[PDB]
C-alpha cells in the first residue's frame, strides 16, 4: 500500500527509507 | 541514477538499499 506510486510512479530513495518495517 | 517505473527488480532494489536488512514489506499490493 505504500509503493503504489514508486511501483506505479518514481519516487526518491529518501521517501522509500520509510518503507523500511 | 535513473528515472524509469519502479515496479519490477528496481523496486525491490531500491529497498534492497535503503531496506536492505530490515526486510521491507514490498509484497503484492493487495
Amino acid at each position: 500500500g505504500i509503493v503504489e506510486q514508486c511501483c506505479t510512479s518514481i519516487c526518491s530513495l529518501y521517501q522509500l527509507e520509510n518503507y523500511c518495517n | 541514477f535513473v528515472n524509469q517505473h519502479l515496479c519490477s527488480s528496481d523496486l525491490v532494489e531500491a529497498l534492497y538499499l535503503v531496506c536492505g536488512e530490515r526486510g521491507f514489506f514490498y509484497t503484492k499490493p493487495t
